[PDB]
Protein backbone atom coordinates (compact mmCIF):
# COMPACT_ATOMS: atom_id res chain seq x y z
CA UNK A 1 0.00 0.00 0.00
CA UNK A 2 3.02 2.18 0.67
CA UNK A 3 4.10 3.53 -2.66
CA UNK A 4 4.50 6.79 -3.60
CA UNK A 5 2.75 8.86 -6.84
CA UNK A 6 5.18 9.27 -9.56
CA UNK A 7 5.41 11.51 -12.28
CA UNK A 8 2.91 9.56 -14.34
CA UNK A 9 0.47 8.46 -11.04
CA UNK A 10 -2.02 10.89 -12.07
CA UNK A 11 -2.81 8.83 -15.53
CA UNK A 12 -5.16 5.74 -14.70
CA UNK A 13 -5.91 4.51 -17.93
CA UNK A 14 -6.97 5.89 -21.35
CA UNK A 15 -10.63 7.88 -21.46
CA UNK A 16 -12.78 6.27 -24.13
CA UNK A 17 -16.43 5.95 -25.13
CA UNK A 18 -18.47 2.76 -26.49
CA UNK A 19 -17.63 4.59 -30.13
CA UNK A 20 -13.57 5.12 -28.88
CA UNK A 21 -14.88 9.33 -29.28
CA UNK A 22 -11.83 10.76 -27.29
CA UNK A 23 -12.97 13.03 -24.10
CA UNK A 24 -12.01 16.07 -22.84
CA UNK A 25 -10.47 14.85 -19.14
CA UNK A 26 -11.17 11.62 -18.36
CA UNK A 27 -9.37 8.85 -16.38
CA UNK A 28 -6.35 11.44 -15.93
CA UNK A 29 -5.66 12.49 -19.01
CA UNK A 30 -6.57 15.65 -20.72
CA UNK A 31 -6.51 17.18 -24.64
CA UNK A 32 -4.67 15.58 -27.23
CA UNK A 33 -7.66 13.87 -29.13
CA UNK A 34 -6.18 12.56 -31.91
CA UNK A 35 -2.99 11.04 -30.21
CA UNK A 36 -5.78 9.42 -27.45
CA UNK A 37 -7.87 7.77 -30.06
CA UNK A 38 -4.59 6.97 -31.74
CA UNK A 39 -3.54 5.08 -28.83
CA UNK A 40 -7.63 3.63 -28.49
CA UNK A 41 -7.43 1.61 -31.75
CA UNK A 42 -3.82 0.53 -31.20
CA UNK A 43 -5.15 -0.99 -27.86
CA UNK A 44 -7.80 -2.78 -29.20
CA UNK A 45 -5.55 -4.01 -32.03
CA UNK A 46 -3.30 -5.21 -29.84
CA UNK A 47 -6.38 -6.99 -27.55
CA UNK A 48 -7.55 -8.56 -30.28
CA UNK A 49 -4.17 -9.63 -31.33
CA UNK A 50 -5.01 -11.41 -34.80
CA UNK A 51 -2.50 -9.93 -36.78
CA UNK A 52 1.30 -10.20 -35.63
CA UNK A 53 4.20 -7.61 -35.66
CA UNK A 54 2.71 -4.09 -36.11
CA UNK A 55 4.48 -0.94 -34.99
CA UNK A 56 3.78 2.66 -33.78
CA UNK A 57 6.13 5.38 -33.13
CA UNK A 58 4.50 7.83 -30.97
CA UNK A 59 6.22 11.48 -32.06
CA UNK A 60 6.22 14.70 -30.53
CA UNK A 61 7.89 17.38 -28.84
CA UNK A 62 9.03 17.57 -25.10
CA UNK A 63 6.40 17.24 -22.18
CA UNK A 64 3.42 16.50 -24.85
CA UNK A 65 2.67 13.31 -23.03
CA UNK A 66 4.46 10.34 -24.92
CA UNK A 67 5.31 8.57 -21.97
CA UNK A 68 1.67 9.69 -20.27
CA UNK A 69 0.29 7.87 -23.32
CA UNK A 70 2.49 5.09 -23.21
CA UNK A 71 1.63 4.55 -19.39
CA UNK A 72 -1.93 5.11 -20.02
CA UNK A 73 -2.25 2.62 -22.51
CA UNK A 74 -0.42 0.27 -20.50
CA UNK A 75 -2.89 0.51 -17.87
CA UNK A 76 -5.75 0.20 -20.03
CA UNK A 77 -4.88 -2.90 -21.56
CA UNK A 78 -5.09 -3.91 -17.33
CA UNK A 79 -2.99 -7.59 -15.96
CA UNK A 80 -3.73 -10.96 -18.24
CA UNK A 81 -1.55 -8.90 -20.92
CA UNK A 82 2.01 -8.65 -20.64
CA UNK A 83 3.29 -5.04 -21.16
CA UNK A 84 6.99 -4.97 -21.83
CA UNK A 85 8.57 -1.14 -20.91
CA UNK A 86 12.09 -0.74 -21.69
CA UNK A 87 14.40 1.72 -21.85
CA UNK A 88 16.87 2.42 -25.84
CA UNK A 89 20.09 2.16 -23.89
CA UNK A 90 18.84 -1.30 -22.03
CA UNK A 91 19.61 -3.51 -24.59
CA UNK A 92 23.30 -2.62 -23.71
CA UNK A 93 24.71 -5.34 -22.44
CA UNK A 94 28.41 -6.66 -21.51
CA UNK A 95 27.08 -10.53 -21.62
CA UNK A 96 24.69 -11.02 -24.32
CA UNK A 97 24.45 -9.08 -27.79
CA UNK A 98 22.12 -6.39 -28.37
CA UNK A 99 20.17 -8.91 -30.70
CA UNK A 100 19.88 -11.31 -28.23
CA UNK A 101 18.79 -8.33 -25.97
CA UNK A 102 16.23 -7.75 -28.61
CA UNK A 103 14.67 -11.38 -28.71
CA UNK A 104 14.86 -11.73 -24.92
CA UNK A 105 12.58 -8.37 -24.45
CA UNK A 106 10.76 -9.74 -27.99
CA UNK A 107 9.30 -13.10 -26.13
CA UNK A 108 9.33 -11.56 -22.88
CA UNK A 109 6.05 -9.67 -23.87
CA UNK A 110 4.18 -12.75 -25.29
CA UNK A 111 2.18 -15.43 -23.10
CA UNK A 112 0.68 -18.72 -23.14
CA UNK A 113 -1.91 -19.78 -20.87
CA UNK A 114 -1.46 -23.61 -20.51
CA UNK A 115 -4.55 -25.39 -19.21
CA UNK A 116 -3.69 -28.49 -16.95
CA UNK A 117 -6.56 -30.14 -15.39
CA UNK A 118 -6.13 -31.29 -11.65
CA UNK A 119 -8.00 -33.82 -9.28
CA UNK A 120 -7.20 -31.99 -5.65
CA UNK A 121 -9.17 -33.83 -2.94
CA UNK A 122 -9.70 -31.93 0.34
CA UNK A 123 -11.34 -31.84 3.50
CA UNK A 124 -10.97 -31.45 7.16
CA UNK A 125 -8.81 -34.17 8.75
CA UNK A 126 -10.74 -35.84 11.50
CA UNK A 127 -8.59 -38.63 12.06
CA UNK A 128 -4.68 -39.13 10.81
CA UNK A 129 -3.79 -42.24 12.35
CA UNK A 130 -0.47 -43.14 11.27
CA UNK A 131 1.32 -46.50 12.68
CA UNK A 132 4.80 -45.62 12.57
CA UNK A 133 7.04 -49.00 12.89
CA UNK A 134 9.96 -46.83 14.31
CA UNK A 135 3.46 -48.03 7.23
CA UNK A 136 -0.06 -48.11 7.70
CA UNK A 137 -2.09 -45.32 8.07
CA UNK A 138 -5.91 -43.90 7.47
CA UNK A 139 -6.93 -40.50 6.59
CA UNK A 140 -10.36 -39.46 7.33
CA UNK A 141 -11.31 -36.61 5.27
CA UNK A 142 -14.75 -34.68 6.65
CA UNK A 143 -16.74 -32.00 4.15
CA UNK A 144 -19.65 -29.99 5.32
CA UNK A 145 -22.10 -32.47 3.49
CA UNK A 146 -20.01 -35.80 3.61
CA UNK A 147 -17.55 -37.76 4.66
CA UNK A 148 -15.04 -40.58 4.15
CA UNK A 149 -12.01 -42.67 4.94
CA UNK A 150 -8.86 -43.26 3.25
CA UNK A 151 -6.56 -46.28 3.39
CA UNK A 152 -2.86 -44.13 2.90
CA UNK A 153 -0.33 -45.74 1.31
CA UNK A 154 3.71 -46.34 2.59
CA UNK A 155 4.62 -42.97 0.78
CA UNK A 156 1.72 -41.18 1.18
CA UNK A 157 2.31 -41.56 5.20
CA UNK A 158 5.92 -40.46 4.94
CA UNK A 159 4.52 -37.07 2.86
CA UNK A 160 2.06 -36.72 5.32
CA UNK A 161 5.31 -37.51 7.82
CA UNK A 162 6.91 -34.57 5.93
CA UNK A 163 4.46 -31.71 6.24
CA UNK A 164 3.03 -31.96 9.84
CA UNK A 165 -1.10 -32.56 9.61
CA UNK A 166 -2.70 -32.42 12.69
CA UNK A 167 -6.64 -33.49 13.15
CA UNK A 168 -8.74 -30.27 12.05
CA UNK A 169 -6.81 -28.88 9.27
CA UNK A 170 -7.81 -27.68 6.32
CA UNK A 171 -5.51 -29.67 3.58
CA UNK A 172 -5.64 -29.94 -0.08
CA UNK A 173 -4.43 -32.92 -1.53
CA UNK A 174 -3.48 -33.08 -5.08
CA UNK A 175 -4.42 -36.86 -6.35
CA UNK A 176 -2.05 -36.93 -9.47
CA UNK A 177 1.58 -36.12 -7.31
CA UNK A 178 -0.12 -35.95 -3.57
CA UNK A 179 1.66 -32.80 -2.70
CA UNK A 180 0.63 -31.60 0.64
CA UNK A 181 -0.83 -28.42 1.18
CA UNK A 182 -2.66 -26.79 3.98
CA UNK A 183 -4.20 -24.00 4.36
CA UNK A 184 -5.22 -23.94 7.55
CA UNK A 185 -7.17 -25.21 10.80
CA UNK A 186 -10.85 -25.43 11.98
CA UNK A 187 -10.27 -25.31 15.34
CA UNK A 188 -8.02 -25.08 18.39
CA UNK A 189 -5.75 -27.65 19.56
CA UNK A 190 -7.11 -29.06 23.16
CA UNK A 191 -6.98 -25.51 24.72
CA UNK A 192 -4.25 -26.87 26.89
CA UNK A 193 -1.19 -27.03 24.98
CA UNK A 194 0.86 -23.53 26.27
CA UNK A 195 1.92 -23.04 22.92
CA UNK A 196 0.72 -22.83 18.88
CA UNK A 197 -2.01 -20.14 19.11
CA UNK A 198 -3.76 -19.32 15.61
CA UNK A 199 -6.95 -18.52 14.08
CA UNK A 200 -9.52 -20.62 12.52
CA UNK A 201 -10.12 -20.65 8.76
CA UNK A 202 -13.73 -21.19 6.98
CA UNK A 203 -14.68 -24.97 6.72
CA UNK A 204 -14.28 -27.11 3.42
CA UNK A 205 -16.40 -27.22 0.29
CA UNK A 206 -19.20 -29.96 0.58
CA UNK A 207 -18.22 -31.59 -2.12
CA UNK A 208 -14.39 -31.10 -1.24
CA UNK A 209 -13.96 -34.89 -0.83
CA UNK A 210 -12.80 -35.13 -4.45
CA UNK A 211 -12.87 -32.55 -6.87
CA UNK A 212 -12.99 -34.04 -10.56
CA UNK A 213 -11.68 -31.48 -13.34
CA UNK A 214 -10.23 -28.66 -11.49
CA UNK A 215 -8.85 -26.30 -14.11
CA UNK A 216 -5.58 -24.31 -13.43
CA UNK A 217 -4.93 -22.14 -16.03
CA UNK A 218 -0.87 -21.86 -15.63
CA UNK A 219 0.13 -18.59 -17.42
CA UNK A 220 4.10 -18.12 -18.41
CA UNK A 221 5.80 -15.69 -21.24
CA UNK A 222 7.85 -16.91 -24.55
CA UNK A 223 10.76 -16.18 -21.99
CA UNK A 224 10.85 -20.28 -20.94
CA UNK A 225 13.45 -20.75 -22.96
CA UNK A 226 15.49 -19.54 -19.90
CA UNK A 227 13.93 -23.34 -18.55
CA UNK A 228 16.00 -24.69 -21.71
CA UNK A 229 19.16 -23.13 -22.37
CA UNK A 230 20.70 -24.30 -19.19
CA UNK A 231 20.08 -27.49 -16.83
CA UNK A 232 19.62 -24.75 -13.34
CA UNK A 233 17.29 -22.34 -15.28
CA UNK A 234 16.40 -20.09 -11.84
CA UNK A 235 19.78 -18.30 -11.93
CA UNK A 236 18.84 -17.05 -15.60
CA UNK A 237 15.29 -16.23 -14.67
CA UNK A 238 16.10 -14.37 -11.33
CA UNK A 239 19.75 -12.61 -11.57
CA UNK A 240 22.01 -14.10 -14.24
CA UNK A 241 21.78 -12.13 -17.56
CA UNK A 242 24.22 -14.07 -18.88
CA UNK A 243 22.01 -16.13 -21.20
CA UNK A 244 23.60 -16.57 -24.58
CA UNK A 245 21.70 -19.71 -25.41
CA UNK A 246 22.40 -21.47 -28.80
CA UNK A 247 19.18 -19.78 -31.00
CA UNK A 248 18.98 -23.39 -32.34
CA UNK A 249 16.98 -26.50 -31.35
CA UNK A 250 15.71 -23.65 -28.46
CA UNK A 251 13.96 -21.15 -30.03
CA UNK A 252 12.15 -22.65 -33.02
CA UNK A 253 12.00 -26.14 -31.12
CA UNK A 254 9.74 -23.71 -28.19
CA UNK A 255 7.59 -22.11 -31.07
CA UNK A 256 6.98 -25.86 -32.92
CA UNK A 257 5.70 -26.70 -29.27
CA UNK A 258 3.38 -23.88 -28.57
CA UNK A 259 1.82 -24.17 -31.80
CA UNK A 260 1.78 -27.94 -31.29
CA UNK A 261 0.38 -27.26 -27.85
CA UNK A 262 -2.27 -24.15 -29.47
CA UNK A 263 -3.65 -26.66 -31.95
CA UNK A 264 -3.89 -29.47 -29.55
CA UNK A 265 -5.73 -27.11 -27.19
CA UNK A 266 -3.31 -27.05 -23.99
CA UNK A 267 -2.50 -23.64 -24.29
CA UNK A 268 -3.57 -20.40 -25.73
CA UNK A 269 -1.09 -17.48 -27.16
CA UNK A 270 -1.87 -14.07 -25.96
CA UNK A 271 0.60 -11.59 -27.73
CA UNK A 272 1.80 -8.24 -25.37
CA UNK A 273 3.17 -5.05 -25.92
CA UNK A 274 6.81 -4.05 -25.82
CA UNK A 275 7.00 -0.42 -25.62
CA UNK A 276 10.79 0.99 -26.02
CA UNK A 277 11.33 4.56 -24.84
CA UNK A 278 13.61 6.73 -26.54
CA UNK A 279 14.06 4.40 -29.00
CA UNK A 280 16.75 6.72 -30.76
CA UNK A 281 19.22 5.49 -28.52
CA UNK A 282 19.24 2.25 -30.16
CA UNK A 283 22.32 1.43 -32.82
CA UNK A 284 21.73 0.85 -36.35
CA UNK A 285 22.43 -2.44 -35.41
CA UNK A 286 19.19 -3.09 -33.80
CA UNK A 287 16.55 -0.75 -36.04
CA UNK A 288 18.21 -3.71 -38.34
CA UNK A 289 17.07 -6.17 -36.21
CA UNK A 290 14.32 -4.56 -35.21
CA UNK A 291 13.10 -4.51 -38.89
CA UNK A 292 13.16 -8.40 -40.18
CA UNK A 293 12.45 -9.32 -36.05
CA UNK A 294 8.90 -7.51 -36.35
CA UNK A 295 8.08 -10.12 -39.08
CA UNK A 296 8.02 -13.46 -37.23
CA UNK A 297 4.82 -14.54 -35.82
CA UNK A 298 4.99 -14.02 -32.47
CA UNK A 299 6.18 -10.37 -32.88
CA UNK A 300 4.37 -8.51 -30.21
CA UNK A 301 2.85 -5.02 -30.80
CA UNK A 302 6.19 -2.64 -31.07
CA UNK A 303 5.16 0.51 -29.38
CA UNK A 304 7.93 3.63 -29.88
CA UNK A 305 8.68 7.07 -28.75
CA UNK A 306 10.75 9.60 -30.13
CA UNK A 307 11.60 12.85 -28.65
CA UNK A 308 13.37 14.51 -32.11
CA UNK A 309 13.28 15.43 -35.52
CA UNK A 310 15.87 15.30 -38.21
CA UNK A 311 18.98 13.40 -35.53
CA UNK A 312 22.18 11.33 -36.72
CA UNK A 313 21.37 6.98 -36.16
CA UNK A 314 23.44 6.04 -33.71
CA UNK A 315 26.47 3.81 -34.64
CA UNK A 316 26.75 5.91 -38.24
CA UNK A 317 26.96 9.17 -39.40
CA UNK A 318 24.01 9.92 -42.44
CA UNK A 319 20.71 11.73 -40.21
CA UNK A 320 17.59 10.12 -40.35
CA UNK A 321 14.11 11.51 -39.22
CA UNK A 322 13.44 10.44 -35.53
CA UNK A 323 16.97 9.02 -35.86
CA UNK A 324 15.46 5.79 -36.90
CA UNK A 325 16.81 4.78 -40.20
CA UNK A 326 14.10 5.47 -43.25
CA UNK A 327 13.51 1.48 -43.69
CA UNK A 328 11.77 1.11 -39.83
CA UNK A 329 10.09 4.35 -40.39
CA UNK A 330 8.24 4.07 -42.87
CA UNK A 331 7.45 0.39 -42.05
CA UNK A 332 5.68 2.06 -39.01
CA UNK A 333 3.35 4.36 -38.51
CA UNK A 334 4.11 7.22 -36.71
CA UNK A 335 1.27 9.18 -34.10
CA UNK A 336 2.27 12.91 -33.59
CA UNK A 337 0.73 14.28 -29.90
CA UNK A 338 0.19 18.08 -30.46
CA UNK A 339 1.67 20.65 -27.73
CA UNK A 340 -1.00 21.38 -24.77
CA UNK A 341 -2.59 24.64 -25.01
CA UNK A 342 -3.47 26.60 -21.29
CA UNK A 343 -6.70 25.27 -20.70
CA UNK A 344 -5.50 21.77 -20.74
CA UNK A 345 -2.44 22.88 -18.97
CA UNK A 346 -4.53 24.08 -15.94
CA UNK A 347 -7.00 21.14 -16.28
CA UNK A 348 -3.40 18.99 -16.01
CA UNK A 349 -2.09 20.95 -13.20
CA UNK A 350 -5.25 20.20 -11.08
CA UNK A 351 -5.50 17.15 -12.01
CA UNK A 352 -1.82 16.49 -10.69
CA UNK A 353 -2.93 18.54 -6.94
CA UNK A 354 -5.43 16.16 -6.97
CA UNK A 355 -3.63 13.00 -7.36
CA UNK A 356 -0.62 14.91 -4.75
CA UNK A 357 -4.38 15.53 -2.41
CA UNK A 358 -3.15 19.53 -2.47
CA UNK A 359 -4.98 22.44 -2.88
CA UNK A 360 -4.13 25.95 -4.05
CA UNK A 361 -6.22 29.04 -4.94
CA UNK A 362 -7.13 30.50 -8.14
CA UNK A 363 -4.81 32.67 -8.51
CA UNK A 364 -2.40 30.49 -7.53
CA UNK A 365 -3.68 27.65 -10.32
CA UNK A 366 -3.71 30.94 -13.09
CA UNK A 367 -0.22 31.67 -12.32
CA UNK A 368 0.86 28.16 -12.08
CA UNK A 369 -0.97 27.60 -15.42
CA UNK A 370 1.34 30.72 -17.03
CA UNK A 371 4.43 29.70 -15.69
CA UNK A 372 4.22 26.26 -16.80
CA UNK A 373 3.06 27.46 -20.44
CA UNK A 374 6.22 29.48 -20.39
CA UNK A 375 8.49 26.86 -19.16
CA UNK A 376 7.40 23.73 -18.90
CA UNK A 377 4.94 21.29 -17.85
CA UNK A 378 6.77 18.82 -15.62
CA UNK A 379 8.44 21.80 -13.68
CA UNK A 380 4.94 23.22 -13.25
CA UNK A 381 4.46 19.79 -11.23
CA UNK A 382 7.52 20.28 -9.51
CA UNK A 383 6.50 23.71 -8.51
CA UNK A 384 3.29 22.48 -7.39
CA UNK A 385 5.49 20.00 -5.26
CA UNK A 386 7.44 22.66 -3.75
CA UNK A 387 4.65 25.21 -2.94
CA UNK A 388 2.68 22.80 -1.24
CA UNK A 389 5.93 21.72 1.04
CA UNK A 390 6.36 25.54 1.72
CA UNK A 391 2.66 26.25 2.12
CA UNK A 392 2.93 23.14 4.74
CA UNK A 393 5.90 24.16 6.72
CA UNK A 394 3.88 27.94 6.56
CA UNK A 395 1.11 26.19 8.55
CA UNK A 396 -1.33 27.25 5.70
CA UNK A 397 -4.29 25.49 4.39
CA UNK A 398 -3.60 26.12 0.98
CA UNK A 399 -1.17 27.02 -1.93
CA UNK A 400 -1.82 31.21 -2.06
CA UNK A 401 0.56 32.83 -4.84
CA UNK A 402 2.86 34.17 -2.22
CA UNK A 403 4.15 30.37 -2.00
CA UNK A 404 4.54 29.34 -5.61
CA UNK A 405 6.23 32.68 -6.52
CA UNK A 406 8.62 32.30 -3.76
CA UNK A 407 9.26 28.64 -4.67
CA UNK A 408 9.84 29.83 -8.37
CA UNK A 409 12.74 31.98 -7.11
CA UNK A 410 14.22 29.35 -4.59
CA UNK A 411 13.77 26.68 -7.51
CA UNK A 412 15.06 27.51 -11.17
CA UNK A 413 14.22 26.17 -14.55
CA UNK A 414 16.83 25.63 -17.34
CA UNK A 415 16.22 29.15 -19.07
CA UNK A 416 16.87 30.66 -15.91
CA UNK A 417 19.65 28.47 -14.62
CA UNK A 418 21.55 29.04 -18.85
CA UNK A 419 20.83 32.82 -18.02
CA UNK A 420 22.67 32.91 -14.60
CA UNK A 421 24.92 30.78 -16.32
CA UNK A 422 27.33 34.09 -18.07
CA UNK A 423 29.66 33.50 -15.22
CA UNK A 424 31.44 31.27 -17.26
CA UNK A 425 31.77 28.25 -14.31
CA UNK A 426 33.75 25.97 -16.71
CA UNK A 427 33.63 24.36 -20.16
CA UNK B 1 -25.67 -70.93 5.35
CA UNK B 2 -25.59 -72.64 1.85
CA UNK B 3 -27.05 -69.20 0.21
CA UNK B 4 -24.02 -67.16 2.62
CA UNK B 5 -21.80 -69.92 1.42
CA UNK B 6 -22.53 -69.37 -2.27
CA UNK B 7 -22.93 -65.45 -2.28
CA UNK B 8 -19.08 -65.19 -0.35
CA UNK B 9 -17.93 -66.09 -3.84
CA UNK B 10 -12.36 -58.88 3.93
CA UNK B 11 -10.31 -55.74 4.73
CA UNK B 12 -10.49 -56.89 7.90
CA UNK B 13 -8.46 -59.52 7.50
CA UNK B 14 -6.03 -57.55 5.35
CA UNK B 15 -6.00 -54.90 8.16
CA UNK B 16 -4.78 -57.98 10.99
CA UNK B 17 -1.94 -59.41 8.71
CA UNK B 18 -0.41 -56.22 8.39
CA UNK B 19 -0.47 -56.34 11.63
CA UNK B 20 1.00 -59.83 12.02
CA UNK B 21 3.57 -58.53 9.49
CA UNK B 22 4.38 -55.69 12.16
CA UNK B 23 7.45 -56.29 14.03
CA UNK B 24 5.79 -55.58 17.79
CA UNK B 25 7.47 -52.19 18.64
CA UNK B 26 5.24 -50.10 16.62
CA UNK B 27 4.42 -46.32 17.58
CA UNK B 28 0.81 -44.90 16.76
CA UNK B 29 0.53 -41.14 16.07
CA UNK B 30 -3.11 -40.48 16.41
CA UNK B 31 -4.92 -37.26 16.77
CA UNK B 32 -8.33 -37.09 16.63
CA UNK B 33 -11.15 -33.90 16.99
CA UNK B 34 -12.58 -33.93 20.54
CA UNK B 35 -15.24 -31.07 21.98
CA UNK B 36 -14.49 -28.40 24.17
CA UNK B 37 -20.73 -25.99 13.50
CA UNK B 38 -20.42 -27.07 17.12
CA UNK B 39 -17.62 -26.42 19.22
CA UNK B 40 -14.48 -28.84 19.23
CA UNK B 41 -10.46 -28.72 19.36
CA UNK B 42 -8.35 -31.29 18.26
CA UNK B 43 -6.43 -34.13 20.50
CA UNK B 44 -2.73 -36.05 20.08
CA UNK B 45 -2.53 -39.00 21.22
CA UNK B 46 0.48 -42.08 20.96
CA UNK B 47 0.51 -44.86 21.42
CA UNK B 48 3.52 -47.34 22.27
CA UNK B 49 3.08 -50.65 21.35
CA UNK B 50 5.78 -51.61 24.02
CA UNK B 51 7.94 -50.51 26.84
CA UNK B 52 10.61 -50.74 24.89
CA UNK B 53 9.82 -47.88 22.65
N1 LIG C 1 -1.87 14.64 -21.42
C1 LIG C 1 -1.18 14.81 -20.27
N2 LIG C 1 -1.81 14.76 -19.09
C2 LIG C 1 -1.15 14.93 -17.93
N3 LIG C 1 0.18 15.16 -17.85
C3 LIG C 1 0.94 15.24 -18.97
C4 LIG C 1 0.29 15.06 -20.27
N4 LIG C 1 1.25 15.19 -21.20
C5 LIG C 1 2.42 15.42 -20.55
N5 LIG C 1 2.24 15.44 -19.21
C6 LIG C 1 3.30 15.68 -18.20
O1 LIG C 1 4.46 16.24 -18.82
C7 LIG C 1 5.65 15.64 -18.30
C8 LIG C 1 6.43 15.03 -19.44
O2 LIG C 1 5.50 14.70 -20.46
P1 LIG C 1 5.26 13.16 -20.82
O3 LIG C 1 3.90 12.77 -20.29
O4 LIG C 1 6.51 12.40 -20.43
O5 LIG C 1 5.23 13.26 -22.42
P2 LIG C 1 6.64 13.22 -23.19
O6 LIG C 1 7.02 11.76 -23.17
O7 LIG C 1 6.30 13.79 -24.55
O8 LIG C 1 7.53 14.10 -22.35
C9 LIG C 1 5.24 14.53 -17.36
O9 LIG C 1 5.54 14.91 -16.01
C10 LIG C 1 3.74 14.38 -17.54
O10 LIG C 1 3.11 14.22 -16.27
Amino acid sequence: RIERIGAHSHIRGLGLDDALEPRQASQGMVGQLAARRAAGVVLEMIREGKIAGRAVLIAGQPGTGKTAIAMGMAQALGPDTPFTAIAGSEIFSLEMSKTEALTQAFRRSIGVRIKEETEIIEGEVVEIQIDRPAKVGKLTLKTTEMETIYDLGTKMIESLTKDKVQAGDVITIDKATGKISKLGRSFTRARDYDAMGSQTKFVQCPDGELQKRKEVVHTVSLHEIDVINSRTQGFLALFSGDTGEIKSEVREQINAKVAEWREEGKAEIIPGVLFIDEVHMLDIESFSFLNRALESDMAPVLIMATNRGITRIRGTSYQSPHGIPIDLLDRLLIVSTTPYSEKDTKQILRIRCEEEDVEMSEDAYTVLTRIGLETSLRYAIQLITAASLVCRKRKGTEVQVDDIKRVYSLFLDESRSTQYMKEYQDA
Amino acid sequence: NLRSLETYEADKKKQVHKKRKCPGPIITYHSVTVPLPPARCSRTFITFSDDAT
